RNA sequence: GGCGAUACCAGCGAAACACGCCCUUGGCAGCGUC
């Protein structure tokens, strides 16, 4: 097989910035490689054919070069609408391979939390489990630490964590931190607490309740 | 114009079976070479099979040669890939592309299906429990509120969830769900409104699991 | 630079292979040798 190997993994910059995208064929596959852009939960879209051809309606900030068996992927002046993961593939020879692709996002300036938690459902604790929830909305970057606290202990092994993507029109993020405890666990406690460091924020941010209360 | 669809997709168990089926729509598959190309969860293309218009010659990825099989049948227009052996690692969603014309996009895979998911797993259907996540604050306090629903324990991928029919996406983030040690998902989908609205709007997440055909409707109300 | 024997890329047909047409010219690159 012929190995396609995809340079940064990912990458984050302005709007306005020029954007390089790089891959390299383990082995000559003269200028069969095309370039492909996928926006998350949709379906790839060719930019790139035959190394460098731009692809017919492809707006001309995107542009492909060959140098041997390297092939460099470049976008002159990114625009908000360029996020997205991109990929290179090689038609040179059977099996085709694609590149494991370049996810690019858009850099912003800093942006603080806004922290909401929240206790179990009534209904879920007679079922046996009680999750609580921490919410930290709409921040950049991307990076924070969570720290779950009851009666002031600091907890461990018991909580996960999501992150939505970027944005489209804000470029933040937001993220969940759920604590699941069994319902014994719960009621052995008083102080439920969420504190958040993240860059934006000169000190930690806790939210918390008191059961019951 | 051109179109491709994917169906067949599916819950199956290790070692099981299953026939996808690309129908094209918009030209004629009988003068392209067509691909199957797939994409597990949060990773990246990998190529699958080809198919060469006139010949039939077909092609495969080292993983999967010997297990799978794509096929043509110009007079339906439409393509398919018989999947055996199924492992857990063949989990994707499995997309039909079009190889373009060669003077015009070269080798480039010009059109692509929605794609469809399979799941490989020995692990049964279940459908989710909804809870309310109740409003942050209280309706007389002046600034925003969030609200929310939390989906837990289901299986497998997906749900889908909306608040109040549809009616209301400004602010909503409903977050990846996250496998939990019990091999179960589970998420959270939340909105962020104003607290004056509290009462007088009603706030309702509506979570449909086809898989296990389960729906839920849930009202979200203040503690 | 010269010469020699080569090794691979390529035009068209809805077309990577197979099938049909066209072609005996172009093009990098190494080797051998003076
Ligand atoms: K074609
Ligand atoms: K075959």
């Amino acid at each position: 097989d012929i190995q396609m190997t995809q340079s940064p993994s990912s990458l984050s910059a302005s709007v306005g910035d020029r954007v390089t995208i790089t891959c390299r064929a383990s082995q000559s596959v003269s200028s069969a490689v095309a370039w492909y852009q996928q926006k998350p939960g949709k379906a790839p879209k060719l930019l790139i054919y035959s190394a460098s051809s731009l692809y017919s309606g492809v707006p001309s900030r995107f542009s492909g070069s060959r140098s041997g068996t390297d092939f460099t992927l470049t976008i002159s002046s990114l625009q908000p609408e360029d996020f997205a993961t991109y990929y290179c593939q090689q038609s040179y020879s059977f099996p085709n391979t694609f590149g494991q692709g370049t996810k690019v996002e858009i850099k912003r300036t800093v942006a603080a939390p806004s922290v909401f938690i929240f206790p179990p459902s009534d209904e879920q604790l007679k079922s046996g489990t009680a999750s609580v929830v921490c919410l930290l909305n709409n921040f950049y970057p991307r990076e924070a630490k969570v720290q779950w606290k009851v009666d002031n202990a600091l907890q461990s092994g018991n909580s996960q964590e999501s992150v939505t993507e970027q944005d489209s029109k804000d470029s933040t993020y937001s993220l969940s931190s759920t604590l699941t405890l069994s319902k014994a666990d719960y009621e052995k406690h008083k102080v439920y607490a969420c504190e958040v460091t993240h860059q934006g924020l000169s000190s930690p941010v806790t939210k918390s309740f008191n059961r019951g209360e | 114009e051109v179109q491709l669809v994917e169906s067949g997709g599916g819950l199956v168990q290790p070692g099981g079976s299953l026939r996808l089926s690309c129908a094209a729509s918009g030209f004629y598959i009988s003068y392209s070479s067509i691909h199957w190309v797939r994409q597990a969860p949060g990773k990246g293309l990998e190529w699958v099979a080809s198919i060469s218009p006139y010949s039939g010659s077909t092609y495969y990825a080292d993983s999967v040669k010997g297990r799978f099989t794509i096929s043509a049948d110009t007079s339906k227009n439409t393509a398919y890939l018989q999947m055996n052996s199924l492992r857990a690692e063949d989990t994707a969603v499995y997309y039909c592309a079009r190889q373009g014309y060669r003077r015009r996009s070269g080798r480039g895979f010009d059109y692509w299906g929605q794609g469809t998911l399979v799941t490989v797993s020995s692990a049964s259907t279940k459908g989710p429990s909804v809870f309310p996540l109740a409003p942050s604050s209280k309706s007389t306090s002046g600034g925003t509120a969030a609200l929310g629903c939390l989906v837990k324990d289901y299986f497998p991928e997906p749900v889908t969830v909306s608040w109040n029919s549809g009616a209301l996406t400004s602010g909503v983030h409903t977050f990846p769900a996250v496998l939990q040690s019990s091999g179960l998902y589970s998420l959270s989908s939340v909105v962020t409104v104003p607290s004056s609205s509290l009462g007088t709007q009603t706030y309702i997440c509506n979570v449909n699991h086809k898989p296990s055909n389960t729906k839920v409707d849930k009202k979200v109300e203040p503690k």
